[PDB]
């Protein structure tokens, strides 16, 4: 539940 | 140890 | 043709099933909206006479009272979510960090309900001056120990344990149950007779009393407390809130959201009668 | 290292603890041993918990497993030492 | 403002829990309002 | 984070996610059984 | 288990009681061991020194069910024979419940040469769900 | 002060209870033993429940785990202390 | 008067009935014995149930807990009484 | 006729089968025994099933119940029957 | 190929792995043996889980099934082999 | 009060009746002259030892 431009948050 | 008849440790 | 295939996702966002084992279950919870819960107990009984019919009765005692106050202490995260995710990402993350947040919370305090300090959290019930039963006091809780620093005792072993149960009361026996942790049920559990045996015979229950699998009690170590036994529905009380407060902060990082959830919770032991120990030093 | 850890010690089972034995004559024994380990050849007496106290003309290396309450030292003329 | 806080007593005021098995639930109660009570037992049997 | 009553709570973790693929292969058998033998043998063969 | 071929010598019946308590007390709360049939009657072969058996329909052990899949390897020099754990959570199949069959009478014109293939698919979702026994040291 | 009280005595388990034994011939042993510490060397007779009875030609410190009905006095030579 | 009727007669268990054994050698024991109380010393044979029979340098008072068979009489210099 | 079959032969019980081992230095034994009946005295060597093999000063009538997967040659002045 | 295999190993039971013991003095033992199968006879020092440590004046082929923590050196005169 | 009276209560008759005397208070069943089962009249309790 991050950023959604990394994949892995 | 004790009074048994049978070729164990004790 | 590769590029027609749309791999289908979850219906919802799994996640690693962690212990919620949180000694909660089995604790006497009471719900106040204040800043503590002061419980209070009869340390001491009343008298009797059996009167004649010419006695002329006197004064029998009366109980002396007890105040234990939980100080309703609080627990909070705040996981900052992206705004683009919230909207673009079909699956509903804002009630999967609430649901993953309470689970965070009823796992953090359960550690507390346990051996929680003082400060800021609950006192658990291994921080409350333990004394050896038999010379036991109202401010302390009653342990017997086992024998040898590290295991069980060498020979009679098991019978630490069939006292430690036999030393607590007939009357939280009625409903009490074992706490330990997940590694000292295994050692427990390959405990042998002279045959090799274990000589123990859903709710994983020893010597027909329940056992709270915890996670957070101490292993066996030389002088730890890594089995406790009694009627945690009298002899520990949990005041708590029971909602989880979720206010999102879409203000402070602006393209981000920032939930700010916290839930209140305190607890500490209501009857030291009711919770006995086992120590392992001698 | 024992990997005979949380198994039971049983009566059958082999010595654990030792102590060397004194005959007090007038007190019993701080702890029963399970057998006696005899460290030098004699006669030495033992008592039941019944009082029937006999004498044994034991040997020296021998280890005789009886469990006794009280070792006098009237005719004790053999040291021993306690297993449990 | 911390005097503002006034802490929540409990419900009712609880208690150490003593031991209550009394044999009363294992004996025959008979409700008597007298002051004594007589059972009449038969200490022997008929004969065939 | 145990909170504070006047501490300035700051940034908490969050989980990080993890994606597993499922295939989802396929597993093919072929019978073959003689039209003669679907015409004269009572038990449905078909089905069977 | 200690030794390369079977249950430890020394103390067998541990290195399937600290399996257990190897997963943690929320998989445990629905798991299962999974093995073939040779080794659930090596574990019920497993006697104590008076020649009782140890572990006393669905041949549950330890209190626990236990899965008879034919295709778990037996007991061998570093086989992991015997798993237990969760697999509501730890092992995920993607299947479509149906079977599609296409008979086909012209390929093998006298024949009828029936064609049937259902789809079918899963790894482990969760690994901190499936615990396994290696036999070896 | 036994650790191991609440243990149950068994056939197998160590003496707890000794007797000397007189070769009455006539009369069967108050207790028979579980074993028989012999206290002097020689010859002695030993009966069964089933009256087969033989002949041991005995050591001295010898220990012998038979449990005997009737010790004769015809042919014993040996004096012994039953273990019980 | 038996403290320890009531236990069950177990291998392990000391010699309930004893027999003297003849050396057959064409016959099987009338019962076979759980360990054989030499008499005199010598060299005796003794057979399995699977006939794997050895011969044993045997002394005197040496009592032997092996469960045999048959004892043949080629080989047999040693007396023996079964204990059972 | 055995009174004591049904019963379960375990470790500690006594020896049904025995055979005669020889020391082939570079096999395992057979059958592991459960102890050996030493024939002859002398010294002899014996392996565990970790390798840690030592040398034994046995003696003649000795039984030792050490229960070894190859018994050595190298060493071994001493013949002995295995117990099983 | 062992018929007793699945037969847990008990304290009463034969020695399965065995391992030669030096008189450390001042560490305990790697593993602490059931029994001690005495290599030499001479006196040698045994010490308990309760610090209790007496000498024993031990025989060449005796067994002696005490259970020691630590085997120091400055008695020892013997040297032994511990059974487990 | 009421509450902690009738436990003291069911606390207080519960000793009686088993290790109480007659004087004031209910007879035990303890204290009714054992004797020996085997020797067993009506006006005892017979004991096993």
């Amino acid at each position: 539940a991050l950023n959604s431009a990394v994949a892995a948050e | 140890i004790a009074l048994g008849l049978g070729l164990g440790l004790a | 043709g590769g590029y027609l295939v749309d791999p289908q996702t979850s219906e919802t966002i799994r996640g690693v099933l962690r212990s919620t084992a949180s000694l909660r279950q089995i604790a006497s919870v009471v719900n106040v909206e204040a800043t503590s819960f002061d419980v209070l107990v009869d340390k001491t009984d009343m008298g009797s006479g059996w009167a004649s019919e010419t006695a002329a009765l006197s004064e029998t005692a009366t109980p002396q009272i007890d105040r234990i106050t939980i100080p309703l202490h609080e627990l909070a995260a705040m996981p900052k979510a992206s705004q683009r995710l919230l909207d673009d990402s079909a699956f509903d993350i804002e009630t999967w960090l609430a649901n993953r947040i309470a689970d965070k919370f009823a796992r953090a305090e359960a550690a507390a309900f346990i051996s929680g300090d003082g400060v800021d959290k609950p006192t658990g019930f291994l921080t409350k001056t333990k004394v050896a039963n038999g010379a036991w006091a109202w401010g302390s809780l009653g342990y017997v120990a086992t024998g040898a620093a590290g295991d069980f005792a060498a020979v009679n072993a098991s019978d630490a344990v069939v006292d430690l149960v036999y030393a607590l009361g007939a009357e939280y026996r009625a409903n009490a149950s074992f706490v330990m942790n997940s590694k000292t049920a295994g050692a427990v559990r390959k405990m042998k007779d002279a045959d090799g045996r274990f000589l123990w015979a859903e709710p994983a229950r020893l010597m027909g009393y329940p056992v709270l699998i915890a996670e957070d009690m101490p292993d066996i170590a030389a002088n730890a407390y890594a089995i406790a036994f009694g009627d945690f529905g009298n002899g520990y009380t949990i005041a708590e809130r029971p909602d989880l407060r979720v206010l999102r902060d879409p203000f402070s990082a602006k393209p981000h959201v920032l939930f700010y959830a916290s839930k209140r919770v305190g607890g500490d032991v209501s009857d030291f009668a009711a919770i006995k120990l086992l120590k392992f030093a001698a | 290292m024992d990997v005979f850890a949380k198994h039971a010690v049983s009566l059958e089972s082999p010595a654990v603890r030792h102590y060397e034995i004194t005959p007090s004559d007038s007190t019993d024994l701080a702890r029963r041993p399970r057998a006696l380990r005899v460290q030098t050849g004699g006669t030495l007496v033992l008592r039941d918990e019944t009082g029937i106290t006999v004498t044994y003309t034991v040997f020296a290396g021998e280890i005789l497993p009886v469990r006794p309450v009280r070792v006098l030292a009237t005719g004790t003329t053999a040291t021993a030492v306690g297993w449990e």
